[PDB]
């Protein structure tokens, strides 16, 4: 053939977190969400399997799955930690995933609360048509 | 730092 393609999609990753007013009873201090969606609240659902947040092994039930947006996670924790996170694509053929290492930090009380984003764009060089089709309509 | 200890 005599044609070639490259889809470009950009994501959004980011977290935000908050000093709670009182503790709770097992001691966490903060509130926080961690999330991926995409600009514009474009639909990237048409592309995305599934999204997986890794949570440190201290938390219950440790692999959240969202399987349909929004791509998110609330919880109340007591200290910052390396949140690997996965998203798994709508295709048959390499690549199936992409994982990224999100740093979920915490600010300290009197500090002001944690609103951080981080923009990743992905590049799929000569998808099949189908997903190619799904890219697009996101 | 601004931001609280850390777990591995």
């Amino acid at each position: 053939m005599a044609s070639s393609c490259a889809v470009q999609v950009k994501l959004e990753l980011g977290h935000r977190a908050q000093v709670r007013k009182k503790p709770t009873v097992e001691g966490f201090t903060h509130d926080w969400m961690v999330f991926v969606r995409g600009p514009e609240h474009s639909n990237i659902q048409h592309f995305v399997e599934k999204v997986v947040f890794h949570l440190h092994e201290s938390f219950p039930r440790p692999k959240r799955v969202c399987k349909d947006p929004p791509y998110k996670v609330e919880e109340s924790g007591y200290a910052g930690f390396i949140l690997p996170i996965e998203v798994y694509f709508k295709n048959k053929e390499e690549p199936r995933k992409v994982r990224f290492d999100y740093d979920l930090f915490l600010h300290l009380e009197g500090h002001p609360p944690v609103n951080h984003l981080r923009c990743e764009k992905l590049t799929f060089n000569n998808p099949t048509e189908d997903f190619r089709r799904k890219l697009l309509k996101a | 730092t601004k931001q609280t200890a850390r777990k591995s």
